[PDB]
């Protein structure tokens, strides 16, 4: 396998990397605690597209009932860490 | 849509407890303790205790026990061609009748 | 898996799920990235043209021919992530997950190794022993009469309290125990 | 000994649609009047060493040149040695 | 002049010149054509295009 | 227009193509609420019985015991002899026996007749 | 033979004067010692028999069954040691007394040079079994099971007594040697047909034949562990042994009186093999498997060819050992689970690996895997039935496939998969259970080296 | 057993010279073998013995009489 | 080199009247040729598995 | 293949079937009727124990090939002249079989022509 033990800061960096390449949102305004519907004015379909992008980038797929209620990068990071059992 | 405040708080507390439990799963340097107690060369010994000894045992078994009984080991008779000589008799098989050879 | 479900799915949830499935199967059909992006943008365009419809009878009339069209062109062999419920490695490691309570049956000679781990284990067991007594009362006083209506559990409200029914969620074996 | 070296992710501003076949997608979406928000996200698949691709036939003859040179050398050596 | 040649070429040659069923002949020929086709599919889809694996 | 998906016994109708949840009425929502309510009640009971540190046994499942009792020990007391049951019993318990008897009797009669005529070529049939 | 019967009798005073905390040790040790003594009987000769005296004789058909009977008792004691922990001393001694009486009756039955003595002990073997089933049984259906087991057997075996006394009145002797030497053909008459039915039905009910097997699932499910093993291993072989002993005087009537029973068995093997697939219980599944195997043995005996008899004896011994092992494993699972349901406990291989190995070996042996004696008997019967008629191969192959299917279903449902979450009393397997499984399985893999010891007199 | 290779995250992975030269050598070996065998053994593919034409065979050696003798 | 063929019947398992079952090995062309191929493939597969299944 | 297409699309009786051939006496063509020669006797071919299907008119070259392969064993490609000779002899045998097929075809052609001419003369 030789898979490195991905950590919380690595997950956050990857999440922000994926988000900053989504040109619908400006990289400067976004923050780890920024919202999606209100702080960035993104559509529901747009949020689904972000969720699918993180799905493709991380190699594991999020169930719909849990994907439809993720609205901040911080809670996305927390969900991924809980899925992958990350200590720190 | 989205997390309700109760859901957020419960998930946060569960995450904290889960991370504490996972961190507690780590093993310290002295955590694994084993009590000790006792009562070319590698290939050289390997070919002796794994190849040579089975050859000896099986050769003995076939030569002096299996072949003792009749018909246990039966060998297909070797092919005889024109011109060969037989060890047991010494007679020579006659050759062919010189078929016409072109191309 | 984590979140408790609702009694029903709203129209918005159905539309979002159909959108996700359609995009996934379109990606499966269009192997390459540029083709996938082009046709995903086209599908988004054809998907948002009825975004602002007001009446619900016509919206429910839609999303039916949409589902039929999806079922007709669903790529009978879609792409499934390896850890998904259809993937190649769905339950591969489910044979390595040994429950925590098994450690209670270990021989004392086996427990002689890893002493610190078992000390922390006793601490966790004591914590659970007190927390359960608090949680049963908290849940008893918090639930409405006639039984719960949804399977959502409340968090901890006091200072020393812990969330009700936490032991078997916190002590999951691992994602890949071995 | 495991893979612990504190890998650092590249800068996000490096990935551009320029020099990739995503221009055709962007242009044909703009002709009908839309844009692809995720265009840059996959630019890395066409940017680095992955930029150059090899055709199927060229893939099949992976070592044709070296093999042909060795074959010619061997044939010449056999010709000059057997003629003796 | 590869390992598969010394077997498959003789298989096809012997099959072509025996008092056998004709439908089996046609099926075998189409089968070897499809063998070449799916070998091409494997190579093209796994070694030629642009990368598609996670980052 | 697209070809319709016709469901069968071994290929059921998908939930998305089903029309029951598109004709929504308040009583349907009430029914879904009651279903979720009873399911959550059962789940809460199971979880209360499941996380108890004092419990050191197997959680008895009334549903499993009821299913086993219905499958095994409740068949005869609810059985009544009816034309359908009687016909099915007679057929499935008598027909195969007589079918196989007829087949084997015919085969053995043919073999014995060939033996009597002597045209069977039983050479080397030493073991029997 | 008295060198075997006398120590078995002395086991009773030995047990009754033992200390309160040492009955199991003494019983096990002396039962094992008795088994060693019984090993001497195995050296049969190609001639008639080992005619010990006017009352007891031993053949190469009786020798394997006698050795298995003497070997089973220590295993029964080790199996019963578990659930009798909270039992008073007198009741434990009574249990051991019942087991010893059962062994003594079986030992006296299997030789029994005279047919009336054979019948007397053959019915005497019914009282200790009924007491064991109806007294030390857990479920409330043990009473109905005991009634079924008693009456199904007795109704079939009562006309046998009349047939035997009639034969003695006409023939003049019931000694098996005289019966074999002075045998005369049975004419085709209604009286002779009913004599055939009376002499056959008593053994066919106990085997059991398909259609009269209703008592077996009840008796096997409701009985304790020791009763289950003694039923599946030895008590089922009484019918087949009696049938192979008594078919010497029913010729040539059998040549056409075997058709109903042959058809019933060749269809009931398929029916019970299919039944095993859809089963919610483990002990019931094993009982139906035993019914299928005994139906195959019935077919073999009714064919009446040397290969049929050899295969029948081999299958008898192999099925006895395999069914005893399977019942042992099911009991070990039930003791921890306390439910006796196949799908209630799952994924036990992750928690108990060695018991998973024992499960795999037992299932493979039941699956008739070569070169185990299970497949030796199976294949001999298959070839004999093929010689009887070329169409039997269809039924036999269908039975083989279904047997493999339900054996691996039993293995997979209980061993593979994800463990059940709400069970946390699966303690590590004791040394007693592992030793029990090892002592069950090792004789099978040892007998596969010397098949001639279990191939019967027609070897 | 090997060397330490670290992940790249959207860049081309590190390639050691050993694997490149080894793959090139083995591909060259295969092609050289094919060419050498084709040079030495051409009849294994093209055939070695001509296929006779049955129409060109005269009636003299086929035992045909000019429709009058028999 | 020679064209050696051989059958070895070492252990006599059991005799059933006129039939004899013994542990007999046939070492004709097929067996003597398929032993090395299978052993070679198994050796390569085991060496590959020492890396594939290290975890 | 063309012969199969001709047989299954034209007239079946026009040209033969492989199963029933030959349908004409060997002496119909020419009266000298030379005999095929065999240079390997029963006994030496039996000792070489080639195969039942390999005991054909080209057996002597096969025996020489076997002798050459057995003698120069380590150099597995030492002897190829006799391999080519055996291939040539098998090619000649196939040529003779083709000759037989075409001879039967033309004989049947002339037989059909003779029958048609006789029928026309009788009708005329
Ligand atoms: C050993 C290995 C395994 C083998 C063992 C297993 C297999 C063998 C044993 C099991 C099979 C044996 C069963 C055969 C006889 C059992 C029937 C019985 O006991 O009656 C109880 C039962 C008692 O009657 P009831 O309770 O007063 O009336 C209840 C019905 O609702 C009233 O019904 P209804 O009045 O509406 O209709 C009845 C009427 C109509 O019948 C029909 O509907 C179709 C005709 C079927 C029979 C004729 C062909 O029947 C007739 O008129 C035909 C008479 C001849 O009778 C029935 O219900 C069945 C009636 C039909 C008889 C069919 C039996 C024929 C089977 C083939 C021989
Ligand atoms: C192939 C021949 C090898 C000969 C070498 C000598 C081997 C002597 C073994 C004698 C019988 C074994 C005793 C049974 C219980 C095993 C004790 C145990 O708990 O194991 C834990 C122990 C320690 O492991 P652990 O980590 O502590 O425990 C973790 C779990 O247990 C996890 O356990 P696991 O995952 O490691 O699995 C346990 C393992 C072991 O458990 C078993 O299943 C063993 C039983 C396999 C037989 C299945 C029944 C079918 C009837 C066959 C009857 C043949 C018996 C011949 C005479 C036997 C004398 C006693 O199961 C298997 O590996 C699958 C076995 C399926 C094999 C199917 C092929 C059978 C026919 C092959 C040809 C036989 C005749 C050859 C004739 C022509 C050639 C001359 O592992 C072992 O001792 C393995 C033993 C080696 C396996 C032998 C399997 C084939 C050999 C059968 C008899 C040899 C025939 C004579 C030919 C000589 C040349
Ligand atoms: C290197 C050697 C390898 C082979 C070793 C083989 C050892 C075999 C031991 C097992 C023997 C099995 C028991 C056999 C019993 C049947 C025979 C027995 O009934 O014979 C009796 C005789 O039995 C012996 O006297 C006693 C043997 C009993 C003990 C066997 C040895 C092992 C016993 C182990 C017991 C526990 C040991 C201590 C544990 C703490 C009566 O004989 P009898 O009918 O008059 O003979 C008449 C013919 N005569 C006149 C020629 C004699
Ligand atoms: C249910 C679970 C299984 C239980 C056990 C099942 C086995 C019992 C079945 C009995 C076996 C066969 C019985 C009779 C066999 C003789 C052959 C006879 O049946 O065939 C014809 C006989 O014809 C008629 O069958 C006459 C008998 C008819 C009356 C018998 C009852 C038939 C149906 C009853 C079935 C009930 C079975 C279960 C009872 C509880 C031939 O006519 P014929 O050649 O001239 O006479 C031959 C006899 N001779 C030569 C001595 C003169
Ligand atoms: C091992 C350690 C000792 C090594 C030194 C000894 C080397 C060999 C010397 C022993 C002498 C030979 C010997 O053992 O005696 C022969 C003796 C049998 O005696 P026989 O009389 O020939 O036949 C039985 C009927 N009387 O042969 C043997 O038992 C040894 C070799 C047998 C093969 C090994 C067993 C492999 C097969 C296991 C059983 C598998 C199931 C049956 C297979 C089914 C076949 C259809
Ligand atoms: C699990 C339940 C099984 C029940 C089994 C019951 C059926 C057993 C078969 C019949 C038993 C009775 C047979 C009688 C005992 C044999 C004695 C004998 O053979 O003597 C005959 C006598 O034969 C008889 O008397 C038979 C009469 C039968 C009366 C009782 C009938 C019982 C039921 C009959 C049908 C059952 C058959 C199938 C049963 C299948 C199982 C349910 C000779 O008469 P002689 O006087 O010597 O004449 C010579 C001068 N000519
Ligand atoms: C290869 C497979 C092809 C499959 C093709 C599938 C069919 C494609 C065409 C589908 C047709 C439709 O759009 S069916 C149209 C269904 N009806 C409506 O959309 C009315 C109002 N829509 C909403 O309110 C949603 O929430 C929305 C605003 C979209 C998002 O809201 P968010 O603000 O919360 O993101």
């Amino acid at each position: 396998s030789d898979a490195p033990p991905l950590t919380l800061e690595a997950i956050k960096d990857r999440v922000l990397y994926v988000l900053k390449l989504y040109d619908k949102i400006d990289p400067e305004k976004l923050s780890v605690n920024s919202h999606f519907m209100k702080d960035l004015g993104l559509d529901s379909l747009d949020q689904v597209e972000i969720i699918m992008a993180m799905e493709d980038e991380f190699g594991f797929e999020i169930p719909d009932i849990d994907a439809e209620k993720l609205m901040c990068p911080q809670e996305i990071v927390d969900y991924i860490a809980d899925k992958k059992d990350v200590y720190e | 849509s989205g997390y309700t405040p109760d859901e957020k708080l419960r998930l946060q507390q569960l995450r904290e407890l889960r991370r504490r439990w996972l961190k507690d799963q780590e093993l310290s340097p002295r955590e694994p303790v084993l009590p000790p107690r006792r009562v070319t060369y590698r290939h050289s010994i390997f070919a002796v205790t794994h190849v040579l000894i089975p050859v000896w045992i099986i050769h003995y078994y076939l030569k002096y026990h299996v072949t003792a009984k009749p018909y246990t080991v039966v060998e297909r008779k070797p092919r005889i061609f024109p011109g060969d000589t037989i060890l047991e008799t010494g007679e020579v098989i006659p050759l062919m009748k010189e078929f016409p050879d072109q191309h | 898996a984590f979140s408790a479900p609702a009694a029903y799915l709203t129209h918005q949830q159905k539309v979002l799920r159909l959108y996700k499935r359609a995009l996934r199967h379109l990606e499966s059909w269009c192997v390459h990235r540029d083709k996938y992006r082009y046709f995903a943008c086209l599908m988004r365009a054809r998907f948002d043209e009825h975004k602002n419809e007001k009446d619900m009878v016509k919206a429910t009339q839609l999303l039916r021919q949409a589902e039929e069209e999806f079922w007709y062109g669903q790529h009978p062999q879609p792409y499934i992530f390896p850890e998904s419920p259809g993937g190649t490695s769905y339950e591969r490691y489910e044979c390595y997950k040994v429950p925590e309570w098994c450690l209670d049956d270990w021989h004392p000679s086996e427990k002689a190794m890893y002493p610190d781990y078992f000390a922390k284990r006793e601490q966790w067991k004591r914590l659970r022993r007190e927390s359960w007594e608090r949680e049963v009362k908290q849940l008893q006083e918090e639930t409405p009469p006639g039984g719960p209506r949804t399977e959502a559990l409340p968090p901890a409200r006091k200072e020393g309290d812990l969330p009700p029914l936490w032991w078997h969620i916190v002590t999951r074996p691992r994602e890949r125990p071995m | 000994e495991h893979g612990h070296s504190k890998m650092e992710l590249p800068d996000y501003k490096q990935w551009k649609i320029e020099g990739t076949p995503l221009e055709t997608v962007q242009e044909k979406l703009a002709a009908r009047g839309l844009r692809d928000p995720w265009g840059r996200n996959e630019a890395w698949r066409y940017s680095g060493g992955f930029a150059n691709n090899v055709s199927f036939v060229g893939a099949l003859l992976k070592g044709f040149k070296w093999g042909f040179a060795a074959f010619v050398v061997a044939v010449g050596a056999e010709y000059y040695l057997e003629s003796q | 002049y590869l390992t598969g040649f010394y077997s498959k070429d003789l298989i096809i040659e012997a099959v072509n010149m025996s008092y056998t069923n004709a439908w089996a002949l046609l099926m075998t020929l189409i089968a070897t054509s499809l063998t070449a086709a799916y070998s091409t599919r494997i190579i093209f889809f796994a070694f030629l295009g642009k990368p598609r694996f996670p980052p | 227009s697209f070809p319709k998906y016709k469901p069968s016994r071994l290929a059921t109708l998908p939930a998305t193509l089903d029309p029951a949840e598109y004709d929504i009425s308040p009583e349907t929502r009430k029914a879904q609420a009651e279903r979720l309510a009873i399911r959550s009640r059962l789940k809460r009971e199971y979880l209360l019985q499941y996380n108890d540190p004092n419990r050191l046994g197997v959680i008895e499942d009334p549903a499993l015991i009821r299913w086993t009792y219905a499958r095994s020990a409740n068949i005869y007391p609810n059985f009544r002899p009816t034309p359908k049951t009687s016909l099915l019993g007679a057929l499935f318990g008598i027909g195969p026996l007589f079918f196989w008897y007829y087949v084997f009797k015919t085969d053995r009669d043919k073999k014995e007749k060939l033996i009597q005529e002597g045209k069977l070529d039983q050479t080397f049939n030493i073991s029997y | 033979m008295l060198k075997i019967i006398i120590p078995t009798t002395m086991l009773l005073p030995m047990t009754w004067m033992s200390k309160h905390n040492m009955i199991w040790i003494n019983a096990t040790v002396h039962s094992l010692l008795i088994s060693l003594i019984s090993l001497s009987l195995l050296n049969q000769l190609g001639e008639n028999s080992l005619n010990f005296s006017l009352t007891f004789f031993s053949d190469s058909l009786s020798a394997p069954l006698l050795v298995l009977t003497t070997w089973l008792l220590p295993l029964m004691l080790m199996a019963s040691q578990s659930h009798l922990s909270k039992e008073t001393t007198t009741r434990k001694k009574l249990y051991i007394t019942m087991l010893i009486l059962l062994q003594l009756f079986l030992i006296m039955t299997f030789t029994a040079t005279e047919l009336i003595l054979f019948y007397i002990l053959f019915e005497a073997t019914l009282v200790p079994t009924l007491i064991i089933i109806t007294r030390w049984g857990n479920q409330t259906e043990r009473l109905n099971a005991g009634l079924y087991f008693l009456f199904y057997t007795l109704a079939g075996s009562l006309p046998l007594l009349v047939a035997l006394v009639y034969i003695q009145n006409t023939t003049g002797s019931l000694n098996f040697l005289i019966i074999h030497y002075w045998s005369h053909p049975l004419s085709n008459s209604w009286s002779n047909i009913f004599m055939w039915l009376a002499c056959i039905m008593a053994f066919m009910v106990k085997m059991p034949l398909y259609g009269l097997h209703l008592w077996l699932p009840k008796a096997h499910v409701e009985a304790p562990i020791a009763g289950s093993m003694v039923l599946a291993a030895v008590l089922l072989k009484l019918g087949g042994y009696g049938m192979m002993r008594i078919t010497t005087i029913l010729n040539p009537l059998t040549n056409y009186m075997a058709y109903p029973f042959l058809m019933l068995s060749m269809w009931g093997m398929i029916m019970t093999s299919s039944i095993c697939l859809r089963q919610t219980d483990l002990k019931s599944l094993i009982a139906y498997s035993s019914v299928s195997h005994m139906a195959l043995v019935i077919v073999a005996i009714m064919i009446q060819t040397p290969w049929s008899f050899m295969g029948a004896t081999a299958l008898m011994i192999a099925h006895g050992l395999t069914s005893s092992m399977l019942f042992c494993l099911a009991n070990t699972n039930y003791e921890r689970v306390h439910s006796r349901t196949m799908i209630l406990a799952r994924g036990l291989q992750t928690l108990l690996p060695l018991m998973a190995t024992w499960w795999l070996v037992a299932s493979l042996t039941n699956l008739a895997l070569p070169p185990s004696i299970n497949l030796i008997g199976e294949l001999f019967i298959i070839t004999a039935s093929f010689s009887w008629s070329n169409i039997t191969i269809i039924l036999m192959g269908m039975n083989m496939m279904i047997t493999a299917l339900y054996s691996l279903y039993m293995l997979i449902t209980t061993q593979r998969g994800k463990y059940t979450h709400h069970i946390n009393n699966i303690k590590p397997s004791f040394t007693r259970e592992n030793a029990l499984m090892a002592l069950h399985i090792l004789p099978l893999l040892l007998l596969t080296l010397n098949p001639k010891m279990i191939l019967g007199p027609l070897y | 057993g090997g060397v330490h290779i670290e992940p790249r995250y959207r860049q081309f992975p590190q390639l050691t010279r050993s694997q490149l030269i080894q793959a090139e050598f083995f591909s060259a070996t295969m092609w050289f073998w094919i060419l050498w065998r084709f040079w030495h053994d051409s009849d294994a593919v093209l055939g070695h013995f001509p296929y006779p034409d049955p129409s060109q065979w005269t009636d003299e050696e086929l035992g045909i009489l000019p429709d009058d003798e028999d | 080199h020679t064209g050696q063929e051989m059958i070895i019947s070492n252990w006599h398992w059991m005799t059933l009247q006129t039939v004899e079952l013994s542990l007999s090995f046939k070492m004709d062309y097929f067996s003597v040729m398929f032993i090395p191929v299978a052993l070679f493939v198994t050796w390569s597969i085991m060496e590959f598995s020492m890396w594939y299944m290290h975890s | 293949g063309a012969h199969l297409a001709r047989r299954y699309l034209g007239d079946a009786s026009k040209e033969p079937d492989p199963l029933r051939m030959p349908t004409f006496p060997p002496d119909y063509g020419f009266p000298e009727r030379k005999e095929r020669e065999m240079v390997a006797t029963q006994q030496e071919m039996n000792d070489a124990q080639l195969m039942l299907q390999q005991r054909d008119y080209c057996a002597h070259y096969l025996i020489q090939l076997l002798k050459c392969k057995r003698d120069s064993f380590p150099n597995f490609l030492a002897c190829k002249h006799e391999q080519h000779d055996w291939d040539y002899c098998e090619h000649l045998d196939y040529v003779k079989r083709m000759k037989e097929f075409e001879r039967e075809r033309r004989l049947l052609q002339r037989k059909k022509r003779r029958e048609q001419r006789e029928a026309e003369m009788a009708r005329g």
